[PDB]
Formats: structure tokens, C-alpha cells, sequence
């Protein structure tokens, strides 16, 4: 339940990464298809799901609401399989849609490291990593809920 | 499926690296961003 970054598993493989925050886990649609998870003893049951927006939350609403400021570096809190969570500092580029512009770190890391969360200055997550484009380098959306 | 901590939510004073494309992209009901032209 402890606030902080976690590495998704399956019976073991890493199939990505999540947030604990405020008691609720955010992690990316497509790592876990809205499956229930183990933690520890306990299990965490999917509360929202959005395939469009490529999200999920378990045991309650999604609670990550900070946004780029559009001009600073933000740092990605990557966490690879078999790898210790590592910051990798970067300034986010800009995907331009009709809706608006959404940003975007052009880092590219494992599968497994989907769900990572990207930190603004603060602290805070401004979105997680994982869903994108191929221009192969990889562009993954900031994608925040 | 479980979930093991792998770390604080913090700013580390961190590797510096990637670029800051700018790219017009649409996404699609499926979630799925492409590539427009």
C-alpha cells in the first residue's frame, strides 16, 4: 500500500511498471488488460479503466493529476527489468493532436518498463511511460489521466 | 500477477539524455497514436 514505484510481475517476467499513490495503483492498460493483481497477501482489484486513454487504477479513482509546464526537463523514472530504478532526465517533445498538444519524451526502454512515471521539478508524476510512436526510434506520449 | 516496490517517486540530481521531437500525431479509439502527415 506504501506510496512509490513498482514493477509489475507475472508467473517470474516483468511486464511493466506502476504508482502507488494515495492507496491506489496507476498503471498502464496494456501491461495488465485490467487483470487483478497480488500484493502480498492481498489482492487489488481494478476500479477505472480507460483503453483509449491506455490507463487503469486499482481500489479507487485515478489520483495523478499534475502536467507538463511545457517548458522544463522532466525526468523519467524508469524502472527496466532486472535493472535498479534509474532518473533519466530529459525535455519532453510535443505530440500535436487535434485536442491539443501532449507531451512526449523520446526515450526508448524495454517493454517491461511500461508504466513508468514521468516527475516534473516537484516531485510529482506528471504521466506514465509506454504508449506512443515510432518515427525506430520510439516516442512515448506523457499520458496522464 | 503482482507488484514489487521498486523505488521513492523522486527527482535525483540523473543521467541527461533524449531528444524533443515535435510530431503531429491522431489517436485512435483503440488508443493507438499514428503518425500524421
Amino acid at each position: 500500500t506504501t506510496d512509490g514505484v513498482y514493477r509489475v510481475m507475472t508467473r517470474s517476467t516483468q511486464v511493466g511498471v506502476g504508482v502507488m499513490q494515495e492507496g491506489v495503483f496507476h498503471t498502464m492498460w496494456h501491461v495488465t488488460k485490467g487483470a487483478a493483481l497480488r500484493s502480498g497477501e492481498g489482492r487489488l482489484d481494478p476500479y477505472w479503466g480507460d483503453v483509449k486513454q491506455d490507463l487503469v487504477s486499482y481500489c479507487g479513482p485515478w489520483k495523478l493529476d499534475a502536467a507538463w509546464d511545457g517548458l522544463s526537463e522532466v525526468q523519467l523514472l524508469a524502472v527496466p527489468p532486472g535493472e535498479r530504478a534509474k532518473n533519466i532526465q530529459t525535455l519532453p517533445g510535443i505530440f500535436k493532436t487535434k485536442d491539443g498538444d501532449i507531451g512526449a519524451v523520446a526515450l526508448d526502454y524495454p517493454a517491461g518498463t511500461s508504466g513508468s512515471p514521468i516527475l516534473d521539478k516537484s516531485g510529482r508524476v506528471i504521466g506514465l511511460y509506454g504508449n506512443g510512436v515510432v518515427i525506430g526510434s520510439y516516442v512515448s506520449a506523457i499520458t496522464q489521466g | 500477477m503482482y507488484i514489487e516496490r521498486a523505488g521513492d517517486i523522486t527527482w535525483e540530481k540523473a543521467e541527461v539524455t533524449g531528444n524533443s521531437p515535435r510530431l503531429d500525431v491522431a489517436l485512435d479509439e483503440s488508443g493507438d497514436f499514428s503518425l500524421v502527415e
